[PDB]
């Protein structure tokens, strides 16, 4: 389990960068899928970045979550659904409107996928 | 997203089309008739489009129809098969009966496999017995 | 007479503006039309250069007195007209009180068909959180007289009134205007006995307009002159 | 009533109102050809719609066909593709062409499921090769 | 030779009919257009013809769609749904349009068993999105000539271009009517042919005005009659909030003022600056209108 | 919509990176597909990278459209190449040769994907 | 055939970080499915990152590669098995523990995906 959080730059998060990674973290680890070494997390923040063809000042979160596959449709819905009640409560506004926030769940292939330990 | 529905919107597009060609061509008082059969023909491809989750035409409509084909079908005098394109404009309301009854046959099979659509359906039915009356009509009012 | 007469029906206007207020420069572009018989206008100003570094209601004033009706009885007093088509130039100083003043100059004339009025205006002297670059003004206009004296040694007119500025705190920012304006051409001119313009203006927004923009209703009445 | 059958015979009286609609552009010779072609298209109606008990056009109609494509075959010099529509007249006849095209592989479904409208579906092919010749002698007409 | 290649190109070859059916009824300028597209839908036959072994259209066509379409959609203003078929042009364009979409379900079958023409069906999807914006196009064209028209005051072209489907309520930038233009230049006639077609009667501009507002200022007293026999508002009020009886008291003309209170006009009202006519009577000094408007009271 | 384009640090552009979005998202909403506050752009300009072993000195840009799934291969087919279109006329040039411009896109899940607004 | 490598701040490369790019390009290079110039790699720097719930200090590295679809399983294990190898003795170690490195192989389309070259 990897997780991307990517904040554009304006906006305002309740607590810092790093405090947030470990709210998400432990929200994946309560739900029973992941080792608990395996899931690995980490925060980007834009610098570039349009929402819209407005003229109107904005801010958005996505987060990216890529799981082994072999997963039904009721595990992967419960991760986007616990993930992104977590970085909402994290988000205290940015720009001139609300914030969007938003949680993807792709399935890696089990079977080219790779790993091994220095 | 199913084969069957986007065949069926398909054609109900293209018959609209055709009666937005063929209206330029007829007189002043069929010209309010067939704007309100375009009317008609964008309710049905909401119904189908949606599955059913919209409303389609009300049964008010499928008897607005019938009240026309009774009123035409006095002034025409039934005679043997005569080929179609009697005028110029009577050509063109004989082009639109012909994609009314291929609209006919995609929305029946809406209905034989969704279950849906079948007073639409029962709405293209009685269009292409009423393009036929029209078509008639204006080769009698050339004669 | 000759000038008079081109405007008895309705009128292209163009008017086009280039600014430099303490060192900001921007322009507006505006098109419209007035019916001078009647003294009702209609403009839509555009911002050229993106958002105004001033509040559109400082501009009313030097964003075409020529459309202002003159009822029968004053016809000899229309200066404005009678310097057309060649037109006249208009020059302004404004001074917003406890801030920083605008100098114009403008001239106003018909390119073919068109009434044109061409303006240049520099500010200097403004506060940063003054009401002006602090963008703290209604958009709203209030009525106004200008009150018009001849100006006979320039064979041209004066004119002073004082313009009041709706603030958004509910306090009023008064901006003191003089005027002067000389004919373009070499030819003669109506000069008036004293008398005033009555001046209404109405703002709006097109819903249909993503740049910087104001919309105008004008009408222009001339006043200050007994009937008989 | 079967599938095949209600297709074959909805597309051959689309084809044969596109020909009532197009033969009001053309000169009175094309004019005489074009009404003798609407007739056999309403033979081949019958044939296919009762699935052949009835008698549908007889072998000595394709044989008038193919006088007349050796008649236009010798007045059209063949040249490289040229696009469509080259007047508005032969516009109308490239639009009966393709639709031509279109009935040929309807009733050509017809004889490989049933069996029936063999000499129906040859009469549907030399019709689009006509088609395609009258289209080419109005264009050089006008030249 | 399978059954998805022969309907296939029965279907691209049954378009690229329409189209030169379509070209003979447009303009110059998109008849260029139109004879370019008509040579794009021939090399895709070539592709779809011989699966594959063929070159079939270059991405730099897909590519020269995309500039049109951006080109386009700025002209043509989105509405509401409109039905297909506004003029007899128009109608021509509509036609070849739901051919494209037949035919991008065709091609579209072709890739999904075959592998092929994946960048083919890209084409249809994008020229069947360029058929719709020349269709709104040509409209437009017709609605501004209608404008024309009724500024030129002419009495059987308005009615010419009536016949052929312009639009009763085609709009300017400015947001002005035919209604209003009429209304404005002194033409009764050119009023009544377009309230006869169903034009609307209170249209607003970006100014707020209405048609009985310019008629009631420019002193045409037959359009005032004719437009509040068909139901103009008595007491419509603009951007600053002045009745039809406001500029016609300003305007100094009695009989339109007799003409307005006869079907009930508000003389208790008032605009933003809280003037009544009454008021702006008495401002003017003229004595039968101050004297008139005030008896009715 | 998310629009994530990567471009190498040599890479010139005609434009600023800012523009570059303005353009890619005016491409992407006059398709039709996308509501007009949904499409989300950003751009990520790379500083260590490496195309091929030879030693030549080179550029490249790269696009990633991730788009809900349910669209058949022609919208997608569309979206691809009228983003490369409007990415190759904002390159000047970089590097010692031609600048290669893809752009890739793909289909998110649409029941698994989570979305809402603070 | 696009390369992201992606690497924690405190993770200690026996090279520098534009070494590990070439060597990680010969090795794909190696395996004779991809062309000479289209082998496009970049490496990232992570800097707000987390891995578990421990409190225990770690490190991680990770590489996705996005190859064209069309190609059977055999091929796609045998390049992350490649690539996993070239990774793995690139690294000298960081955090409090055992680094760990894991290498995704993910397909593009094909028939969607546009490429120009300037």
């Amino acid at each position: 389990p990897h997780l991307v959080i990517e904040a554009t730059a304006n906006l305002r998060l309740e607590t810092s960068p790093g405090e947030l990674l470990e709210q998400a973290n432990k929200a994946l680890f309560a739900s029973g899928q992941f080792g608990e070494a395996d899931i690995k997390s980490r925060f980007v923040t834009l610098e570039a970045y349009r929402q819209g063809t407005a003229a109107v000042e904005r801010a958005y979160l996505h987060a990216c979550l890529s799981i082994l596959d072999g997963r039904d449709i009721a595990t992967r819905t419960l991760l986007g659904a616990s993930l992104c009640a977590v970085l909402a409560e994290a988000v205290a506004g940015g720009g001139e409107e609300g914030v969007q926030v938003s949680v993807e769940v792709r399935e890696m292939e089990r079977l080219s996928y790779a790993k091994r330990v220095v | 997203k199913d084969s069957p529905i986007i065949e069926a919107n398909g054609t109900l597009d293209e018959l609209t089309s055709f009666i937005g060609e063929a209206k330029h061509y007829v007189d002043e008082e069929m010209k309010g008739i067939l704007e309100e059969i375009q009317n008609d023909i964008y309710k049905i491809m909401g119904e189908i489009g949606s599955k059913g989750k919209i409303e389609g035409i009300s049964e008010e409509r499928i008897a607005w129809l019938l009240k026309l084909i009774l009123r035409y079908m006095e002034m025409v005098n039934l005679k043997s098969f005569v080929l179609p394109g009697g005028t110029l404009e009577s050509a063109k309301l004989d082009v639109c009966r012909t994609i009314a009854r291929r609209a006919l046959r995609k929305v029946l099979t809406v209905t034989r496999e969704f279950g849906i659509g079948a007073e639409a359906a029962a709405y293209l039915l009685a269009l292409s017995d009423l393009l036929f009356l029209l078509a008639r009509v204006i080769e009698i009012e050339q004669g | 007479s000759k000038g008079e007469e081109l405007f008895t029906g309705v009128v292209p206007i163009l008017v086009e503006l280039d600014g430099d207020v303490n060192g900001h420069k921007f322009s507006v572009r505006g098109e419209g039309e007035g019916d001078a018989t009647n003294g009702k206008l209609t403009l839509k100003f555009i911002c050229t250069t993106g958002k105004l570094p001033v509040p559109w209601p400082t501009l009313v004033t030097t964003l075409v007195q020529c459309f202002s009706r003159y009822p029968d009885h004053m016809k000899r007093h229309d200066f404005f007209k009678s310097a057309m088509p060649e037109g006249y130039v208009q020059e302004r100083t404004i001074s917003f009180k406890d801030d920083g003043t605008y100098k114009t100059r403008a001239e106003v004339k018909f390119e073919g068909d068109t009434l044109v009025n061409r303006i240049e205006l520099k500010g200097i002297d403004f506060k940063e959180d003054g009401n002006i670059l602090g963008h703290k003004l209604e958009y709203n206009f209030n009525s106004h007289n200008v009150y018009i004296t001849a100006d006979k040694q320039k064979n041209g007119i004066k004119a002073n009134f004082k313009i009041r500025h709706n603030v958004e705190d509910g306090s009023v920012q008064l901006a003191d205007h003089y005027q002067q304006n000389t004919p373009i051409g070499d030819g003669p001119v109506l000069l008036p006995d004293n008398h005033y313009l009555s001046t209404q203006s109405a703002l709006s927004k097109d819903p249909n307009e993503k740049r910087d923009h104001m919309v105008l209703l004008e009408f222009v009445t001339a006043a200050g002159i007994t009937h008989h």
